[PDB]
């Protein structure tokens, strides 16, 4: 059964149905074991994609919204408004779905520093996308559970991950993105990118055979953000 | 438009 | 109200949410008045999107049968099957949808050449997506109503429309395609396209400011055919 | 694999 969900999340990754693969790995979390790093990646890009369609349509209509605003067309700006908040309300629903998966199944049973990061990591990530369409008090709420999802993951991969590991990276840059796109905090995001980048830099000799590409590419757009936020 | 972490 | 659906249709197409442009032209069609040209775009263009997600899933998921039938592995076989008969499920309610549109709708309001010519393609194009995964009965069935609508499509282009114009091309690429894929016939799929594309280069006078850009595109495609089946 | 019209 797990083996055999995993195997129709993969054809479901591989036909491009991410709703699919979703309700697959969704059906894994919930057997309440730890996943393995297979299992944790095939569900983090299975929802990554779901929520990134509708982030992607987001910030288009968005941007349509604003160039409205810019002519004044208010029988457009109506439907604009309408059709945007149709689709946070299905950003909210999926958000609330997969933060419930790591709250009821992910978190209480993950057991490793790894897992306990990538789960922490991804929670503040999905408050974090609440959070970049949310006023007023949805934003901060949203803020704040991020934020303690942020500090909760950088506990454990302080701790537990050498700084070259790249989900200890994938977090920094998360992270230094939260401060910079929703704190509004330019120097607090280039601080944590910095210091992440540097760390890694000292200790290169920490760089896995399995995952050095990996840590690499973070380790770029680490960079290409300081280059975007300086 | 930051970057984050791609999938 | 028209004008509405259509705007809703093109930002629904922005954010690349295609089922709700379809929602939105389908109700324009369900108003039983001819569609303008940019309606009858739009329209095509929703359900092409809708349809080719479902069709290249299709594809995809067939490959994948087709390489685990070369390996033996059942188990395998058994999910990937049941996924493609889903995703054929979804091809058959999509295909009747559009095909339910153009027969109640669309094609008893058409009153220009073009626009009759345009659905009856259309017509012959959904019967022919039917016939690409159907089998025995249903494969038969859905071939001969793709030839009777692309028949019917041809009658009108013969005598209503310019050898250039790029519905009539459209007509010859996809309809050539229906004898190559469907009817199993490279001979009349390469004498309909190569006639095609000769009377259009012996009247290139008729070449509309319009669409000359869109014409010398289907030439093309009729000629990389013509390549790919010579 | 034969192209069909574009969209």
């Amino acid at each position: 059964d797990r083996e055999d969900l995993v195997y129709q999340a993969k054809l479901a990754e591989q036909a491009e149905r991410y709703d699919e693969m979703v309700e697959s790995m969704k059906k894994v979390a919930g057997m309440d074991v730890e996943l393995t790093v297979e299992e944790r990646n095939l569900l983090s890009v299975a929802y990554k994609n779901v929520i990134g369609a509708r982030r992607a349509s987001w910030r288009i209509i968005s941007s349509i919204e604003q160039k409205e605003e810019n002519k004044g067309g208010e029988d457009k700006l109506k439907m604009i408004r309408e059709y945007r908040q149709m689709v946070e309300t299905e950003l909210k629903l999926i958000c609330c779905d997969i933060l419930d998966v790591l709250d009821k199944h992910l978190i209480p049973a993950a057991n490793t520093g790894e897992s306990k990061v990538f789960y922490y990591k991804m929670k503040g990530d999905y408050h974090r996308y609440l959070a970049e369409f949310a006023t007023g008090n949805d934003r901060k709420e949203a803020a704040e559970n991020s934020l303690v999802a942020y500090k909760a993951a950088s506990d454990i991969a302080m701790t537990e991950l050498p700084p070259t590991h790249p989900i200890r990276l994938g977090l920094a840059l998360n992270f230094s993105v939260f401060y910079y796109e929703i704190l509004n905090s330019p120097d607090r995001a280039c601080r944590l990118a910095k210091a992440a980048f540097d760390d890694a830099i000292a200790e290169l000799d920490t760089l896995s055979e399995e995952s050095y590409k990996d840590s690499t590419l973070i380790m770029q757009l680490l960079r290409d953000n300081l280059t975007l936020w300086t | 438009r930051s970057f984050s972490e791609p999938f």
